[PDB]
């Protein structure tokens, strides 16, 4: 009650701090009840509700400056519930919430598994999903809070993804990540490729029930985000660097499709798998509302992206040589597009860029080289400053640095980082002394002097974070090993204290942490912090790369994606159609090949239109090449009509698939715009269609009469029917009152799927293709199977 | 706000969804149909929120439910209140409160030991504080609120139930009578020339039993 009250909010740091810490004590504590359990769980829920609701009423402080990670991720401890038997004294602001997530995070840590129990970690992961649906962007535009969700918190999910089995713990972790990608996906996006790396690899190989959880989540993912498999493709597969994230997602979710790949795996997998490909074919088709097809073929340029995306697999090998060894991977790296030129300015830059497929440890052993150590004057002199206090500037330095081992190459790059630290900030002859804790204006070393202070700054991490050395080093004896530094003088105090606690309460991040086993997680994890998370410039976008792009450019990474994954999308849409056997299910998984189709015939994919038409002809089982039942005629007593009993009338109204694929291939056939998109099977296919419909059931040979009329000639002779009879009821006994009704049937469906208009009348399907094959299916024997009809 | 709710809706209904099919049919059927209605959308209008609200609702307002599933439905209810899913800016917003705070009260379940009946109904109690002492509360209609009165009011007086939830219960009446009166200060006074004739009876409304439960 006084908490969500203006007097609650009224109230400071500390002590909303312990009453956060009471009520979660209450609250995950076992053995106190049930009822007061829950009632502290939703009084926990409706304090964070209102804790990140004034969060969303603090303007940002120092927009425009840039952060260096330095805070600890375990100065917040949950303590044990005692109740029963900026800085403190304000009002709220940014320390509550940063030490209310770190403590969350501390209840949902990977090195606190043994310490908590599993309804504690759960009731974490909601409130931090709680937090993270109160404030979003508003909660991405400060850095500390950003950066616990970035770094630890995904590295909590990563982990209990993929090393529980609880399967309650992981439906929550499932829930955390799918809001964090459908909120803040633009601004995590390594976190988002390696966790759906992850996820891949475990769904394509554990208990069925965890996977079944798996593709539940990712799938509601899919449909809400805006435009998925797009933005993906657009962010990971034509970025370089990274992993083709859509293209794989699609291939796995083809894979996991079909119902042999429903074996092994909890059935309700591939209902979930054929939405998803439904989804990306309704995207496709949504995506060319009105574009007007003309347009698209007038366009010339081809998106300098997908070029390079084109080019993907040479970099990988380009990367791998550079890898394999520097003297042989430029060389190749430079005769293609990648390298602009041999100047070190263009190979600083490139050195500078990528440093995610790069092997940082070989980018350190190759730098240490003199002419690479003028091209490492350049490369940090690309670096960018700015102050910093020398610590981080450190931390700058070696986020994208191996520090070779041998001493000589240590004491180059550390002379080039003196070097670089003077040209990049202009000192200024004020070095104020003691009672000044700013850095910009007061604390002015030079270059020898910052080369001492760096050495020392290493010493100590590699002295401080490591267990194996007894003992450790205190503040009075790093001062005294640092006397006789900057101008001779000693630096002050302030200075050292702030250096030393922001060495103490965190590791400096060094890529290429170890090599083996036994810490693989830590390795990757380790791999992905080094590059951002440490360092955390706003750009301040207005969204993701997806608005910024014009609808053709959409379209054009559309047709990529399509030119991809289509023939493996219509194959599995044709083999679980063929499996299918409910009404609804067929009918879905037709309109999505007619979208298909469409979808084919504005990108001009003639080998994916002809295959998928071709397929539904196939399927039509009409028009099959490679006992014989005499077609009967059926004219009443009365109300004179015409039907036709053959093999393939009820072969026809016996087949509701049958009907299904007639009525949308002509469908399909009537939306055609273009003639020179078919093929000579599928134009076969269509006269063999029409040529057997007209042997028998409804097709009239009244087709075009006009032309029958000018020249005043009689109707066309029907053909003669094999066995007709002529009944009085309204003998022999061919005919059955149900196959009669089925007849009737697929009449009613040939008569409603309009052939005349479908295959001859639309302007464009009259053309020479059309023609010359029905003038060489015609037909000049006479037999007495075709005699009936032969003239 | 500015969360796209859509996607909260859909994750409690396939959190539901879920938690039926472990479990184990015209109520899976409806959170389906809303699963895809919602799933082919883009935000919350033209939509009626008590199309949103009604298969939560009925499955809190069903006797023959598992207690997991309506504890499950409950909070998904309480998280739809306190992320204010349904606002004054979304249509029928007074008819899907209303219709929310009757379902509660007329909730019914069955299940396991007198623990989880003390859960469920601990959760019922909050979620009917929370909303009668909120701006929709306040916009609610006499009838509802009476028989709101009269469940929480004769839950806080059984002595058949536990001690916490009886405190709860008391808790909550304390709240709703001090909102009650507060909303009386505020209305215009009635007729002050005319002279009024005491011939309303003085007894007719007795505390009905305990109803909400097994």
């Amino acid at each position: 009650s006084i908490v969500d009250s203006p007097y609650g909010d009224l109230l400071s740091n500390s002590i909303i701090y312990d009453v956060l810490q009471t009520i979660l004590s209450l609250a995950c504590n076992n053995r106190r009840s049930e009822v007061l359990r829950n009632a502290a769980q939703s009084t926990m829920i409706a304090v964070t509700v209102k804790i990140f609701s004034k969060l969303k009423t603090i303007e940002p402080v120092n927009v425009n400056q840039i952060y260096i990670n330095d805070e600890s991720y375990t100065n917040d401890v949950l303590k044990a519930d005692t109740i029963g038997t900026a800085y403190a004294d304000d009002n709220y602001g940014l320390p509550v919430v940063r030490q209310y997530l770190n403590l969350l995070l501390s209840l949902i840590a990977p090195e606190n598994e043994l310490k908590h129990s599993y309804s504690t970690r759960i009731f974490g992961l909601e409130l931090i999903q709680t937090a993270l649906e109160i404030s979003g962007d508003r909660l991405q535009l400060y850095p500390r809070l950003f950066t616990l969700i970035s770094d630890p918190i995904f590295k909590s999910i990563l982990f209990i993804i993929q090393n529980t089995t609880k399967l309650s713990l992981l439906q929550a972790t499932l829930q955390l990540f799918t809001t964090l990608v459908v909120i803040l996906g633009n601004n995590l996006q390594l976190q988002i490729e390696l966790t759906l790396t992850r996820i891949f690899s475990i769904l394509l190989d554990k208990p069925s029930i965890i996977k079944e959880l798996l593709i539940e989540q990712i799938s509601i993912l899919w449909t809400r985000s805006p435009s998925f498999f797009t933005s993906t493709f657009i962010n990971f597969d034509c970025n370089l660097d990274r992993a083709d994230v859509s293209i794989n997602f699609l291939k796995a979710l083809t894979k996991l499709a079909l119902p042999e790949s429903a074996l092994t795996t909890t059935e309700s997998v591939p209902p979930i798998c054929l939405e998803g490909l439904v989804s990306l074919v309704d995207d496709m088709f949504d995506h060319m509302k009105d574009i007007d097809r003309e347009e698209f073929g007038r366009q010339k340029n081809e998106m300098e992206i997908l070029k390079k995306r084109d080019r993907k697999t040479e970099f990988i090998e380009c990367t791998n040589a550079f890898n394999e060894k520097p003297k042989k991977g430029i060389p190749m790296l430079i005769e293609k597009g990648f390298i602009a030129s041999d100047s070190d300015k263009d190979i600083a830059e490139f050195l500078f860029n990528n440093n995610n497929r790069m092997n940082k440890k070989t980018i350190g052993l190759l730098l240490c080289h003199p002419d690479k150590v003028s091209l490492l004057n350049e490369y940090i002199r690309l670096f960018d400053f700015s102050g910093l206090r020398v610590d981080e500037a450190i931390r700058i330095l070696l986020t994208k640095f191996r520090l070779p081992g041998e001493s000589q190459q240590i004491e180059r790059i550390i002379e080039a980082f003196s070097s670089a630290y003077c040209e990049n900030q202009d000192y200024d002859p004020s070095k104020i002394s003691d009672n000044a804790e700013d850095d910009i204006s007061t604390v002015q070393p030079d270059a020898d002097s910052v080369f001492i202070l760096s050495y020392s700054i290493i010493m100590l991490n590699t002295d401080l974070h490591n267990p194996q050395v007894k003992e450790h080093m205190s503040f009075e004896d790093y001062s005294g090993n640092l006397k006789g530094c900057c101008n001779h003088k000693d630096f002050p105090f302030w200075y050292l204290d702030r250096i030393y606690c922001s060495i103490r309460d965190k590791e400096i991040v060094m890529p290429e942490e170890h090599h083996g086993n036994e810490k693989w997680f830590e390795d990757a994890w380790n791999n992905l912090i080094s590059s951002t998370t440490v360092i955390t410039e706003i750009k301040k976008d207005t969204q993701s790369v997806m608005d910024k792009l014009t609808p053709l450019e959409l379209l054009n990474f559309d047709r990529a994606i399509f030119k991809q994954v289509g023939p493996s999308i219509v194959s599995t849409l044709f083999n679980i159609y063929v499996v299918a056997s409910d009404d609804h299910i067929s009918t879905r998984m037709i309109t999505s090949l007619d979208k298909c189709s469409y979808i084919s015939a504005f990108f001009d994919f003639k080998d994916l239109f002809n295959d998928i038409l071709n397929s539904i002809a196939k399927g039509t089982t009409l028009i099959n090449s490679s006992g014989p039942m005499p077609l009967v005629q059926i004219k009443f007593e009365d109300t004179n009509t015409e039907i036709p009993v053959s093999t393939d009338a009820v072969r026809f109204g016996r087949s509701f698939k049958g009907q299904l694929n007639t009525v949308v291939f002509f469908r399909i056939i009537r939306r055609n715009k273009d003639p020179k998109i078919f093929s000579k099977e599928l134009w076969l296919n269509i006269v063999n269609i029409i040529l057997t419909l007209y042997e028998d059931l409804i097709l009239s040979p009244d087709i075009f009469p006009d032309l029958q009329k000018r020249l005043k000639l009689s109707n066309l002779p029907k053909p003669s029917p094999e066995i007709s009879i002529n009944k009085s009821k309204e003998g022999d006994e061919e005919p059955t009152e149900e196959e009669i009704k089925s007849s009737k049937k697929a009449m009613e469906c040939i008569k409603s799927s309009n052939i005349a208009a479908s295959v001859f009348g639309n302007e464009s399907n009259i053309t020479a293709d059309l023609i010359k094959t029905l003038l060489d299916s015609a037909k000049t024997e006479k037999n007495a199977d075709n005699s009936r009809y032969f003239e | 706000v500015t969360v796209d709710p859509v996607t909260i809706i859909i994750k409690e209904c396939i959190n539901l969804s879920t938690a039926m099919r472990k479990y184990s049919d015209p109520f899976l059927s409806g959170f389906i149909q809303l699963r895809l209605m919602l799933n082919k959308l883009k935000n919350l209008d033209n939509i009626d929120s008590l199309t949103i609200l009604q298969p939560f609702l009925l499955i809190v307002s069903t006797s023959s439910i598992s207690g997991y599933i309506t504890s499950l439905a409950l909070d998904s209810l309480q998280k739809f209140f306190t992320l204010n899913i349904i606002n004054e800016s979304s249509q029928n917003y007074i008819g899907a409160h209303r219709a929310t705070v009757n379902a509660l009260t007329h909730c019914r379940f069955e299940g396991s030991q007198q623990l989880s009946d003390d859960s469920v109904l601990l959760k019922v109690v909050f979620l009917l504080r929370s909303i009668v002492d909120s701006p929709y509360g306040d916009l609610l209609s006499n009838s509802i609120i009476y028989d709101v009165l009269q469940t929480i009011l004769s839950l806080a007086c059984n002595n058949r139930r536990s001690e916490v939830l009886r405190n709860a219960a008391q808790s909550t009446m304390i709240a709703v009578t001090v909102k009650i009166f507060s909303k009386l200060k505020t209305i215009e006074p009635v007729n002050v020339n005319q002279i009024y004739i005491n011939d309303e009876s003085y007894t007719n409304d007795v505390l009905k039993a305990d109803t909400i439960g097994t």
